[PDB]
């Protein structure tokens, strides 16, 4: 199977992606400097060489020097082409103009040009993973702009992201509303489907089930280097029924605007707490339908499923996948609406997880990422919807927006449109 | 990349200057003679972000001093950390002003801030990605007030896009170190509330407060409240000097806790705070530092934060740390004190981590907050000066320096207006 | 194959021979002191003697005693004959009349003669390089008159050039409009075609892709000596599909005043910012088509190309050549002339490059240059024309000249000669 | 190769000559005796430039002292520097001007002129290629004044083609040590324009004014005005006498900054200038130096750029340096000044690049400009000329020794032309 490209845009998606390429390099047994140890799978993710230095195919933007000057200096700065780490002078001050309008389109220009030099450079090509936040200038805003470039250079190639959607009560930044609504407009009519992501349901499950006291970032996005690992699995390792990059869509988008799957993992379980566990198929499978295991924080029993993909990982049992699906499509509780009857996408590589070396999860011999879409995400946005009322009726924030080149009419276009995204998933929500 | 470039100006911006200037040599580890001898190579990363540097090492700050007459500048030339500073940037005139307004502005101030502005500029054609101004003063004096104004104006016309905060010690509430304090602070706010994006207000007598109470040493002079001055600021410019979880920035700040443009006067706070000796009673865990932000005893602005209500509030904190309790915590915050804080906004807190602690420490949190209750500072201000405007008790002094006493009277109804508008938004949503 | 003789005149002339006469005896091995250690390629640019130590086949001609003192006595004295080594009395003084009329005359013939003893002893001959620029008195003054003194001695055989063209904006002298037209008016009917260069393209290449801050004339000038080893590489050393000297004029030449294509050199990398590339053939063949790869700096996308050479070097497959050179052919933002469909010249040495010791670039096993004929240059004609309109308007520096037996008249015939060549590029501009 | 045959008159001329040749023995290493005593070969390719040779190693330069009295002369004999001149070269009369233009020109100096003329014929014979000469002298005075004019006309008849160059003191605009400066400068201009190639500019006040501002040394004899005097002119002549990235020429600099023959009044500038001691608080590099060459603070002429526009601009760095510094920092110049050059020439500044920087640098650039407001001090030399004459002032001291007023018209009348031909290029284009 052939390449994909992975964009990390903003402090999040940088800081994200250091994590992830750290799975990468351990699960091919690519050394941090650079050269493999003395097989056709890294020809995915990694730029062969005339030297044993692979080069990885991805490429970092982010107009703050200081994030991507830790990885220029950090232990894994030969890894990467020094021309693939795009840096701009300013930050984007959490503003969505700025790293849209003002900023932003000074150095768009010059990440396009590394990403066109790229992509030229591999024989086929999947399509793109796009790593940024919701609740910052250059992980909002740099991306709606890539969005719109890449769609134009590339359209009719898949177009992937990771988005930290804001948690409900936990907030980092005060225009998280603001920044968050302005980017999903520009991105609906130019992405295909979004991996939900938030720190509350994350930092929930982290203290309830890995059972460390004490998590932070340098710990969090490691486990969103899992869910990205299994999800790419099947472009790199052997096993049956794979699951190509471009097949992800056509299941788990019904319509184009619903293209919202958030993502959920099994099983987190710390080293010294697996001795007591069995890790049974229907135990794996069954911890993905409960409102206990998510990584955004929407309880899926208020809305109705309408779509899952189960990525199994590892030696894994088809006969046992299969019959471990059907119970779940004969509960109660679980309710698939009714115009899906056909309600499940089962894939399965043989290449159980790898631990990163001082990891907090336990070395799982089997493994599964669910990719549910459902109306209860719905919520997540009704709230936010509620938040930008709220300070827009008294404008109490536009100020900083219209002195950056941003005209006053997009802030009521963007809720509009999201009001009309209310009601789509109102209306698939129901039977005709 | 994001040069910040240092304005002091006044006997108090000096002192508080020359001590801010300690702790940031210190923090970088940077001998007094410009010589720098850190031990993390995080430290000269970043020591562009303040220092300059000639050839040799020798690592020159880029500050700029002024003060109408050499008393204070020279005490600072002579003081043990004098020989860091480039002797050009130092610019001192002959005749200080009497601490009236007037003639650090129109007549003594104008004939030097020409000077100033000759080096401010060679200060920002240094600088690859000259981030923002900062200016120290205060407004009770005339040099500070006056000057620091003058000059605010003349840096804002040249490079409007850049970021221009200002930290100014404000009049006490119920003593007084000059008979016309009104007079200079209420013309020096309305020549600020135009020119400035953030103001960090501070007043001795809440940092008296602070001294005595949480900490135990009797007899502070001002050349230890200018350190726990020091400490602050010199925590909101973090994020630009050394790497973090969650960078914060001069503009991020301004973004966020400023959301209408007049309505951008903070007062700030920070902690750990206590006694020596008594230190070892006490944990450094996070929740107890948290509630040390939220209390009227932890801030430095004499107005207390319980009678009005919370706008935006931003929290930079520093050292290794749980980032779930730097935000959980916060969580917990706004629905304990729910009725501190506005309805109209949904959310109120902003969070920053930083990796590298204060010198001397391994936890330490700068707090800024954007209150309604400072509009009972500017209304006792206004009671203030409508008592001595309505006799004329001192305009003698400022109308025969080239003014005028319509001025006067544009001052004090800006600043009636500045606190109506802050008062327009005690009320809930509806 | 035969030989070829290099004359160097001016400053520039001078100075850049003595770095791209450091990689002849690199490549062939010869000593700097002359002696070769203990084949039939440098008998092209060297002279057999008796004894082992080989003479250089070239002239250097300076009206200042200072640069050629700096030749004469550096550790290069020995490698050249003394009597090669042309030294007038005083300089030109950045006048063309001087250079041209004046003194320039004084000590041309002796240029002359040994030029003529110098071609009379090679069996065979094939052109000369001619190495000056275009801002200075002996560098455009003197090269007139050897064009037209070397035109009747030694007509109908191949004149080429390498003329450092003056930069935009970047100015080392005030007189450079006045000086650089008058030169191109009298070597436009008494030369083959020039290689033009500009310091500033050259300086925005250095600063951008070598990555070294601080670059000198010292530093530039040597990669100016790459671009004639690769231009001379058929003459010397075997390989498939070969490209001798007189080859070059008729591809790229398709009108004879219409004889100025410009240089541009490929791959520019330093030796530690080269482990993470991989160097494919249409990478480097890429790098040619765009703005930021010229050593002129005029931007190609504003005109169009209208004939090209690829000059390949090292172990290259002919195939990915083939196949390389087709699909830039096939890309809308490349756009050839209507008139000229075959487009491409290809040429194979088969002797990969060497690097001077100490060398800022990298030891890139295959190379290129391509030596592109495009309408984008009048652009910098017709900058250049007007800067000379500006002053002459005023007649503000005639005065120098009139004084050195230089009639007015002739500043009014080269601009309406060079208007003739602004709208003879034009006409090929368009199609009938 | 390109030799150079000195010039020296009057007092000021002596003792700016003597100095002159100190730093260039200095440069060189030369010893006072007359032994060079360098440490680089390149000091003895180029000695023949300004030092012929007598057997046994004695370097002999080929500098011209002429002075109408003794005075000045036997002082230099004397000094610790005299011995290494050719006893011969020295002329000297009995009877020395007393500050006249008349008597140094037409009844002293015309008695002396032919003995100097003997002795600059027998150095023009004995180089190979004679480039030019060069002249030091005071307008001010009568000496310098005078028999400088009178020499350098009868200088140029014999040797037209070559170049002939001239470093002159220029009266002070608001302070005047000699009564009759006015007479004395307009006359002697009116027979500089018609006769040399290009003027050098310069004035004690303009001077005075960098030896307390820029450095900082209060007591500056004329001994070290003398030397930044020396350090400038010796820049002028380095090309000629050392390798480099991009020689220059004495022909070189008049072609680029001479548009029109009459305008050919330059005013010079130098750096690194910096006071002893503060050196070490800047740093060396070309930026700052490049703005140190566009300020009015570092002209040596009294006139302020500001006021006029730059019509031809040449810098003549030395030392190794980044030659794309030396053309990427003009561009930027130009382009933030562009109001400050006249839009009829496309690009103005010359560039020049030599390998050897000044004995105890590692960095330097001459400065060079042609810029219109110089108009204003031969405006203000036309606004003395016309008080004075309009009362025949001092006539008679004139008129006495073989002159006519006819004169005085002619040269106030040729002043005036002068002056309007800077001014008509005020105006842009169209
Ligand atoms: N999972 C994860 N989330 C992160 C990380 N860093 C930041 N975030 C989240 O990203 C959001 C903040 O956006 P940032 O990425 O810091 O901001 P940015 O993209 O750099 O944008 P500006 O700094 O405003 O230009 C918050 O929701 C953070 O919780 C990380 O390393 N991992
Ligand atoms: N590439 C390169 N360009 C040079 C070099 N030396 C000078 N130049 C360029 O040549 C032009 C100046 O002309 P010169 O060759 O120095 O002058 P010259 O030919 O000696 O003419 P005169 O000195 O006036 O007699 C400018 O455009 C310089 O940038 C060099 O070593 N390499
Ligand atoms: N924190 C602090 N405040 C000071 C210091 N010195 C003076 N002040 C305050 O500054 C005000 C007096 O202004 P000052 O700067 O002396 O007047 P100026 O010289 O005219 O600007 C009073 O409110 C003082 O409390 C100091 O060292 N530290
Ligand atoms: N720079 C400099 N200027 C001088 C010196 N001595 C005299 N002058 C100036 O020369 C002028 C006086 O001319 P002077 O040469 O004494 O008269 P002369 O002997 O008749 O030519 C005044 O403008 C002085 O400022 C000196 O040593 N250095
Ligand atoms: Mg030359």
């Amino acid at each position: 199977m052939r390449e994909c490209i992975s964009i990390h845009i903003g402090q999040a998606g940088v800081q994200m992606g250091n994590a992830c390429w750290e799975l990468y390099c351990l699960e091919h047994g690519i050394q941090q400097d650079g050269i493999i140890p003395d097989d056709s799978s890294f020809g995915t993710f990694f730029s062969e060489t005339g030297s044993g230095k692979h080069v990885p195919r991805a490429v970092f933007v982010d107009l703050e020097q200081t994030v991507i000057g830790e990885i220029r200096t950090g232990h894994y700065r030969s890894l990467f082409h020094p021309e693939q780490l795009i840096t701009g002078k300013e930050d984007a001050a959490n503003n969505y103009a700025r790293g849209h309008y003002t900023i932003g389109k000074e150095i768009v220009d010059s990440v396009l040009d590394r990403v066109r030099k790229m992509a030229d450079q591999c024989s086929g090509l999947q399509g793109f993973l796009i790593f940024h936040s919701f609740g910052g200038g250059t992980g909002s805003g740099f991306t709606s702009l890539l969005m719109e470039r890449l769609s134009v250079d590339y359209g009719k190639k898949s177009k992937l992201e990771f988005s930290v959607y804001p948690a409900p009560q936990i907030s980092t930044a005060v225009v998280e509303p603001y920044n968050s609504i302005l980017t999903t407009h520009t991105t609906l009519e130019h992405s295909d489907c979004a991996f939900m992501v938030d720190n509350e349901a994350i930092y929930d499950i982290c203290n309830r089930n890995l059972d460390i006291e004490r998590p932070t970032y340098t710990n969090l996005n490691r486990l969103i280097g899992q869910i990205v690992s299994s999800i790419t699995a099947s472009l790199r390792f052997d096993g049956a029924l794979n699951v190509d990059l471009t097949e992800f869509q056509t299941n788990l988008v019904p319509y184009p605007r619903i293209h919202f799957p958030l993502v959920t993992y099994s099983p987190i379980i710390s080293a010294e707490k697996a001795y007591h566990e069995q890790l049974s198929v229907p135990e794996i499978t069954n911890a993905c339908f409960e409102y206990s295991n998510q990584m955004v924080k929407c309880d899926p029993r208020r809305g109705k499923y309408m779509a899952c993909c189960l990525l199994y990982r590892g030696d894994v049992v088809p006969k046992d996948v299969n019959a471990a699906i059907a119970a779940i499509k004969t509960r109660r509780s679980i309710q698939f609406v009714d115009w899906c009857p056909t309600g499940f996408k089962v894939g399965i590589n043989y290449q159980p997880p790898t631990v990163v070396p001082g990891g907090d999860l336990a070395k799982v011999q089997r493994a599964v990422c669910m990719l549910s879409n459902t109306t209860a995400i719905a919520e997540a946005w009704a709230r936010l919807d509620h938040k930008f009322d709220l300070m827009y009726s008294k404008r109490a924030f536009v100020h900083w927006y219209v002195g950056e080149g941003m005209e006053e009419g997009e802030f009521s276009e963007a809720r509009e449109d999201m009001a009309a995204l209310e009601k789509d998933y109102e209306e698939v929500g129901t039977e005709s | 990349m994001r040069e910040i470039v240092h304005l002091q100006a006044g006997q108090c911006g000096n002192q508080i200057g020359a001590k801010f200037w300690e702790v940031i040599s210190d923090e970088h580890g940077i001998d007094p003679t410009g010589t720098y001898h850190g031990d993390s190579d995080l430290q000269l990363e970043r020591i562009n972000v303040y220092y300059n540097e000639a050839t040799g090492g020798k690592y020159v700050p880029r500050a700029v001093l002024v003060d109408l007459e050499p008393g204070t500048m020279d005490s600072v030339r002579s003081g043990p950390f004098g020989q860091i500073f480039r002797p050009d940037n130092f610019v001192f005139g002959q005749s200080g002003a009497g601490n009236n307004w007037a003639k650090g502005h129109y007549t003594e101030g104008a004939e030097l801030v020409d000077s100033v502005l000759d080096v401010v500029r060679k200060e920002a054609e240094s600088c690859d990605c000259l981030q923002g101004f900062q200016l120290t003063h205060s407004l009770g004096g005339g040099t500070g007030s006056g000057m620091g104004t003058l000059l605010i104006s003349k840096i804002r016309e040249e490079y409007p896009d850049r970021i221009m905060n200002t930290f100014s010690v404000v009049p006490s509430p119920k003593v007084s170190d000059t008979v016309v304090e009104p007079y200079n602070a209420t013309l020096s706010v309305h020549q600020l509330v135009e020119n400035t994006d953030e103001t960090y207000c501070i007043d001795n007598e809440a940092l008296y407060d602070i001294c005595f109470r949480t900490l135990k040493l009797t007899t502070p002079t001002y050349g230890d409240l200018n350190h726990l001055v020091s400490a602050t600021m010199s925590g909101v410019t973090t994020c630009l000097r050394f790497p973090g979880q969650l960078n914060a920035d001069l503009r991020k700040l301004a973004v966020n806790m400023v959301p209408f443009p007049r309505l951008h006067f903070f007062m700030p706070g920070f902690a750990p705070l206590t006694s020596r000796g008594s230190q070892q009673y006490r944990a450094l865990t996070v929740p107890e530092l948290t509630q040390q932000m939220f209390d009227a005893k932890n801030m430095m602005a004499a107005c207390d934060p319980r009678h009005g209500r919370y706008l935006t509030v931003a929290a930079v904190f520093r050292g290794r740390m749980s980032m779930k309790e730097v935000d959980e915590q916060m969580l917990n915050v706004q629905n304990k004190n729910s009725s501190y804080f506005v309805e109209w906004i949904p959310n109120n807190v902003k969070t920053a981590v930083c990796d590298i602690p204060p010198r001397g420490l391994k936890m330490s949190a700068t707090f800024i907050g954007n209150s309604t209750a400072i509009q009972e500072l500017f209304k006792r201000i206004s009671e203030q000066f409508t008592a001595m405007f309505r006799r004329k008790a001192f305009l003698h002094w400022y109308t025969g320096e080239g003014m005028d006493e319509m001025e006067f009277t544009e001052a004090e109804s800006n600043m009636n207006d500045l606190v109506s508008e802050y008062q327009q938004y005690q009320d809930a949503t509806a």
